[PDB]
């Protein structure tokens, strides 16, 4: 899924 | 002094980055299409809506940043890793920059020498890099995936860096063995780093709030907070006295960098993608998931 802030 | 946004314009997938040139006469907007599209704002706002230019690219792409001092230059960072810097009218890639090993999230030339640009990844690493060469000039090897990095406005010495590690990483390029300071506070990642001025630095994380920082003497200044952003990037933008983000409510706000709650809200299964002030005037770009653009005006 795109432009998902990494966590 | 302002109690709404104003729609003046509206054209009609994720649209990740939107950005203003040198002198706010053309914009550009990069996504999940593959296609970096150019439009000359006076026609935008005028008429009832084609770009002057489309570059289609290889990969998806995270930012863009125009050159302060090349008119014509832009860069983007894409889903590969690559930075690209790009003249818009030849439409011919100057530069490609494949050092990264994973998705750039984020780029940025320097406003005070324009011929450096620094970009940061999911790699860890933040580059630096300048128009002249091919190879980085400086390499930051970081602990976590960097998702924003941006220059101070007044001097090319000074990046902040925003982290999966909840930080806000400060470094002097004249010395990357340590950073200036580390500036915590956010409780999840920080998605986008971006300056009101040479001192004051603003921050957008997915524990859904904004923060201002002084980075003169590294301390915490104020926490804004009314907007929902624990999952996507949903862009910030700052100038001289507002803050604005995007929200996963499909809604754009507004702060005044003094006051802790919105001073508005703007009502677009979506979420605001990206949003850029034209400059210090109440004048404001923006986009969503769905990929429409407005041009917003803060007014009475």
């Amino acid at each position: 899924e795109d432009q998902m802030v990494p966590s | 002094r302002y109690s709404r946004l104003r729609v003046i314009a509206e054209i009609r997938n994720i649209v990740s980055s939107i950005e203003f040139d040198r002198d706010d006469e053309l914009f550009a907007t990069a996504g999940v299409s593959r296609c970096i599209k150019v439009f000359d704002f006076s026609s935008v706002v005028n008429e009832p809506q084609c770009p002057i230019v489309e570059m289609s690219t290889r990969s998806k792409l995270s930012c863009l940043s125009w050159n302060k001092h090349e008119k014509n230059h832009i860069a983007s960072s894409d889903y590969e890793g690559i930075v690209t810097v790009w003249d818009v009218t030849t439409r011919q890639s100057l530069m490609e920059y494949e050092e990264h090993e994973k998705r750039a999230w984020s780029v940025d030339f320097s406003r005070t020498e324009p011929s450096m640009l620094v970009s940061g990844s999911d790699d860890c690493k933040v580059k630096v890099w300048c128009t002249r060469q091919e190879a980085s000039v400086i390499n930051i090897d970081m602990k976590a995936n960097i998702c924003c990095v941006k220059y101070n406005p007044g001097s090319s010495n000074y990046i902040a860096v925003g982290s999966a590690d909840h930080h806000i990483h400060y470094y002097d390029l004249r010395n990357i063995s340590q950073p200036l300071h580390v500036f915590s506070g956010h409780k999840k990642a920080v998605s986008y780093v971006k300056f009101l001025s040479n001192n004051e630095l603003a921050s957008a994380s997915t524990d859904s709030t904004l923060r201002l920082w002084d980075v003169k003497d590294n301390l915490p200044v104020r926490t804004f907070r009314g907007h929902t952003n624990e999952k996507n990037f949903v862009g910030l933008t700052v100038n001289s006295e507002y803050l604005a983000c995007g929200s996963e409510t499909n809604e754009v706000y507004v702060y005044h960098k003094e006051i802790t709650r919105p001073v508005t809200s703007h009502r677009f299964s979506y979420f605001i993608s990206a949003v850029c002030w034209k400059s210090d005037s109440p004048t404001m770009l923006t986009a969503n998931s769905q990929g429409t653009i407005k041009v917003l005006v803060l007014a009475a």
